[PDB]
């Protein structure tokens, strides 16, 4: 498998080097930052720490904060 | 046709190598499955036995 230290759902290399979230038909997919695809659509580029479940130490993980699976 | 295939084969070479690196870097393989779902199928057929057949067709000529 691919490593995930903090167990939030994003792999470590994506957290260290960059990732984003795109929606293709009606399904969202967490993908690494490609500056050709994701920069034309105006997506945001995120980085976070690979060993904290929540990088800002609040009770919401990085995966929930970027994918909308959060308290609204 | 022949003219496009003979002047700029480095671009098709670049396309295949970039698809190869997207297929085998394990952190982002699903990028290829999402944004190019038939290049993913091409590389998946090529990995599940096509590489073996190209190796055999070269090793037969090698002896
Ligand atoms: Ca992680
Ligand atoms: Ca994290």
């Amino acid at each position: 498998t691919v490593p995930d230290r903090d167990n939030d759902g994003i792999p470590d290399s994506l957290e260290v080097e960059g990732y984003t979230v795109d929606v293709k038909n009606k399904r969202t997919f967490l993908s690494p930052w490609i500056s050709n695809i994701h920069e034309k659509k105006g997506l945001t580029k995120y980085k976070s720490s690979p060993e904290k479940w929540s990088t800002a130490s609040d009770p919401y993980s990085d995966f929930e904060k970027v994918t909308g699976r959060i308290d609204k | 046709d022949i003219n496009f295939i003979k002047e700029n084969l480095t671009e098709f070479q670049h396309a295949f190598s970039l698809a190869f690196s997207y297929y085998f870097a394990p952190d982002h393989r699903t990028v290829l499955e999402l944004y190019a779902p038939d290049m993913f199928e091409y590389m998946n057929k090529l990995e599940k036995g096509g590489f073996e057949k190209i190796s055999e067709s070269l090793k037969k000529e090698g002896v």
